[PDB]
């Protein structure tokens, strides 16, 4: 399917990639200094009622990256020594172009990014003594953060666009239209981090405190949850956990 | 005597005959001759269970009356529940896997052979050396003392198999030519096997027919741990540290010997138990699966209670036949079993906490050096000190008594003063500390204060290259068993007497700072299965991974390498940061190829031809090449540099020119110069080859040359 695509251009170094709940969390929050909590309602019953939102991933120049399917992790055998040392590096890879992706999806042989358009530099300091470290990360020349919306373009253009460019003011926002041709098939990828309804077929688990099920996690028509709850603050606290998803071709394992 | 001791116990004894006939105590084969050995040693002493197990080595007409001879009744079994036991231990010894002075050729390297000698990880290192004939005088004295111990044990399982493993770690099983099976290794998985085909409810008609051979009532049950070095390292101290590695360690043999209890299997069934990961060989019953089920769930459901999403079991089991446990036709079916549970664990590991269904909805420690094991007890028990998924762990002091069923003895194979009643289970670990000038293990400062030059804190992970590879070569369960333990107790066994300073003419020289202290400033946090976590005064470390990798070098054929990342820290460094970069640092050893260490961090051109990491050979001749020239030793540099020390420092800034540009001639320009003449020219058997210049590689000499010296 096709989907907007909003590319986050870095003005400096960025804490972490966000995930889809701390996305969703944000784009709330400013909705919230922006039209009341009133438009929050309508955001969350836009969510509810079929729009997503994906996590964010690295791009460098027109190269989009997609998280790995973990699918492909027990089908890597579909030379010897050869076979066992990449088959390791496929397993260690996070992340693909989309074409990649594309192929990956349908279990067809595909190859890794040589290099990944963001390096971890953790920063050490001394505190009054001991060693403390920062992660912050460092954009190569025109590389930077995107996630994908799905939904009505009128939830995009009345909520999402409107807080993403509250939220730049260490950014600033521009978006294309993205196509990702996946299978159709009664298994999906997420491209978000999910609560989960049903148990998946696949999966990494990402401890948050709420249980999440990782970006690349394979379901079986899970559509994921929001949960709403009270955290003594003025407002009542939503948590997207929607799934984002793929078609994906299982192997029979 | 009941069925299952005697199967379990006949698996172990049935080739107890070949020590024998190769010391020329009697006259005959093996199989007659161990007959003989266990009669007149059931005649001395008195033990008629001797008498009983003699049976084993040996139309059906002599061997039902000579069973009749020896009154079954007497021990509370039947006559024809001992020709199940023969007949089953007879197909069992086929599974599991000619002079008579060949010795034991090395698994790591079969055209290289052991000289005889006992298991003692504090004697000599075991070298694949010179093939030599044994003499039938060293059998003589191996048999006598064996004889002198079977004399004293319990008669069970437990007793047997230590003495067993003391004198017959290093015989050959059958005295062929590059015959890599120890004879313990083939003894111990006959009885694993023969046990698991009686559970199987296969009896003697079914061994004559095959049913039992030609059918999958057998279980490989394979369990791997995950989110170990997150459980380990990743921590809120140096203590805590080895009572994480220490409390995996207990947990891990909770649920082996939980396993072994709940099935109805012996110690023997237990292939291996290294790095967290164990396989054991099993009955395919109804009932086996159930038991494996119900164990899974409850081991997996504490571990979640008890450390959230960090540590995860993974336990997997696939049906099995006999055909599978051996090569049919070219195929090596016991790998091709082996790849499918692999495949099995692959996907649970992808199903992480699956077996909760209720998913999507440290003071005990710190108390953890006058020990000699634990006590596997009920988790309600005065004195347990730790509780794993299934039991709780007392700790057994020299003064004091073990409690409870199982006794976990610390780097022996006697069990000590335990009583008669208590499982005896040996277990290794390579523990070995630099003691504090309180008899508690040092800290990272006072490791990192007892450095030459620069404090920093050594830490070094190492790991052997393509062993997954090197299992998947043995055809048979009893190959697979001498691999795995040979592996294992290089690590767990010893690390310990390298670190010590022992096998110096097996080692030789290698990079070095300093003499080797007497109590070197180190402290092992993990050594076992094919990988090791160091830490101590920075040069010592430095100086431990040389000292390793020659000695297991030496210790497979020179057929097996490792891979080593190092770091040098800031003694204020926390942990997690040290482990991810020396793992960093390891995992980049492997890519860059594998027979390599990352020796210091460096700069480079990313131009993909030039490598972080140097092959061992390749740093060691750098070593011996400029280390001399510049370096006194013990902290000093040589008289003549001592007032020409920033020429070392102006190398390195010529060197960084070389990093900024490799193709930019401005580095040949710039170079008494009769001190490193390798790097003054522009070297053209490089440029052709497309490898760097000699002047890049400097660099590893020099940095570790300067922290020794400042
Ligand atoms: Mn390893
Ligand atoms: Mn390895």
């Amino acid at each position: 399917p096709k989907f907007i695509a909003v590319k986050l251009i870095p003005k400096g170094p960025f804490r972490d990639i966000p995930r889809a709940d701390t996305l969703f969390g944000a784009i709330g929050n400013a909705i919230s200094a922006i039209h009341g909590q009133s438009a929050v309602e309508e955001l969350v019953d836009a969510f509810v009622g079929g729009a997503r939102i994906s996590s964010a991933f690295p791009y460098s120049g027109d190269t989009y990256y997609l998280p790995k399917p973990l699918s492909v992790e027990p089908a890597l055998e579909g030379d010897e020594e050869e076979r066992y040392t990449t088959a390791k590096r496929l397993r260690k890879a996070k992340y693909l172009d989309l074409k990649n992706f594309e192929l990956a999806l349908r279990l067809r042989p595909f190859t890794i990014p040589e290099e990944i358009p963001y390096a971890r530099v953790d920063v050490p300091r001394v505190v009054l003594s001991s060693i403390y470290f920062w992660e912050e990360i460092r954009f190569r020349e025109k590389s930077g953060v995107y996630f994908l919306y799905s939904g009505p373009r009128e939830v995009f253009d009345g909520y999402i666009a409107p807080a993403m460019r509250f939220l730049g003011d260490l950014f600033e926002v521009e978006f294309h239209e993205m196509k990702i041709d996946a299978p159709g098939s009664e298994y999906s990828v997420t491209l978000s981090n999910a609560l989960p309804t049903k148990t998946p077929v696949l999966w990494r688990l990402l401890r948050k405190r709420m249980t999440f099920i990782a970006e690349g996690s394979i379901v079986k028509n899970d559509p994921g949850g929001m949960e709403r709850l009270e955290l003594g603050l003025s407002h009542e606290v939503y948590v997207y956990g929607l799934t984002f998803p793929l078609g994906v071709e299982l192997p029979e394992g | 005597m009941e069925i299952d001791e005697l199967t379990a116990l006949g698996g172990l004894l049935h080739d107890i005959g070949k020590p024998v006939q190769r010391a020329g105590l009697y006259s005959g084969d093996h199989s007659t001759q161990g007959a003989r050995f266990l009669r007149d040693l059931a005649e001395n002493t008195g033990r008629a269970e001797y008498e009983l197990l003699s049976l084993f080595s040996e139309n059906d007409e002599l061997m039902i009356r000579r069973i009749k001879e020896l009154s079954p009744e007497r021990f509370g079994l039947t006559m024809e529940d001992v020709l199940n036991a023969l007949w089953i231990v007879y197909e069992a010894d086929n599974l599991a896997s000619p002079q008579a002075s060949r010795p034991l050729y090395s698994v790591f390297n079969p055209g290289k052979a052991y000289p005889w000698a006992e298991l003692d990880f504090e004697k000599e290192l075991p070298v694949p050396g010179d093939v030599f004939s044994i003499r039938s005088q060293d059998y003589r004295e191996l048999v006598k003392r064996l004889w002198e111990e079977l004399s004293k044990a319990k008669l069970r399982s437990d007793r047997l198999l230590p003495v067993l493993e003391k004198y017959l770690t290093f015989v050959s099983s059958v005295t062929s030519e590059g015959n890599i099976i120890s004879l313990y290794d083939h003894m111990r998985m006959t009885s694993a096997i023969a046990l698991a085909m009686l559970r199987a409810g296969c009896t003697a008609e079914d061994v004559r027919s095959g049913r039992c051979r030609k059918e999958k009532r057998f279980l490989l049950i394979e369990g791997d741990f995950s989110g170990i070095q997150d459980f380990i390292y990743r921590v809120s101290t140096l203590k805590y540290l080895r009572a994480r590695s220490a409390y995996l360690e207990l947990i891990g043999w909770d649920v082996v010997l939980e396993i072994l209890s709940r099935l109805g299997l012996t110690r023997a069934n237990v292939v291996f138990n290294a790095g967290g990961h164990f396989m054991i060989i099993a009955q395919n019953t109804p009932d086996a699966v159930k038991e494996l089920e119900e164990i899974r769930a409850k081991a997996v459901e504490w571990l979640y209670r008890e450390f959230e999403s960090d540590l995860y079991l993974a336990i997997e089991w696939e049906p099995v036949s006999g055909r599978e446990f051996g090569r049919e036709g070219g195929k090596n079916l016991f790998a091709e079993a082996r790849k499918r549970l692999k495949h099995k664990l692959t996907v649970r590991k992808l199903k992480r906490f699956g077996e909760i269904k209720g998913l999507f909805e440290c003071n005990r420690l710190v108390s953890l050096p006058k020990l000699l094991g634990f006590g596997r007890t009920a988790k309600n028990d005065a004195g347990v000190l730790v509780e794993g998924p299934f039991s709780g762990f007392v700790p057994y002091l020299q003064g004091g008594r073990p409690v409870g069923e199982q006794i976990l003895v610390k780097n022996t194979l006697n069990p000590g003063e335990i009583p008669e009643s208590a499982q005896f289970v040996p277990y290794f670990v390579a523990d070995y500390f630099k003691k504090d000038p309180k008899g508690g293990v040092a800290t990272f400062e006072e490791l990192s204060m007892a450095s030459t030059g620069t404090r920093r804190l050594g830490v070094m992970k190492g790991d052997v290259d393509r062993l997954g590879e090197f299992f998947s070569s043995m055809d048979s369960p009893s190959k697979l068993a001498t691999a795995s333990r040979f592996m294992d107790y290089f690590f767990k066994g010893y690390i310990g007497a390298i670190i010590e300073g022992k096998f110096g003419y097996i080692i030789g020289d290698v990079p070095s700072l300093r003499d080797w202290p007497e109590e070197p400033d180190i402290v092992v946090v993990y050594a076992g299965g094919d990988a090791f976590f160091i830490v101590g005064a920075w040069d010592q470390i430095f100086e431990l991974a040389f000292r390793v990798r020659r000695a297991f070098n030496a210790y497979t054929g020179g057929k097996l390498t490792l891979s080593v990342g190092l770091g040098y820290f800031d003694e204020r460094t926390p942990i997690y940061r040290m482990a991810d970069v020396v793992s960093e640092r390891l995992d980049t050893a492997k890519d860059e190829g594998r027979n390599r260490v990352f020796v210091v961090g460096r700069s480079r051109p990313l131009d993909g031809k030039h490598k972080l990491s140097y092959e061992w050979n390749h740093y060691e001749e750098l070593w011996r090449t400029y280390a001399p020239r510049i370096y006194a030793g013990n902290g000093r540099l040589k008289g003549k540099l001592e007032s020409k020390k920033g020429l070392l420092w102006k190398l390195l800034e010529i060197r960084e020119l070389y990093v900024r540009d490799p193709n930019d001639v401005r580095w040949a320009y710039l170079t008494l110069s009769d001190l490193f003449p390798e790097l003054v020219g522009i070297d053209t058997k490089a440029v052709e080859r497309k490898e760097p210049q000699p002047v890049y590689w400097v660099d590893g000499v020099l940095k570790i040359v300067l922290m020794a010296v400042r």
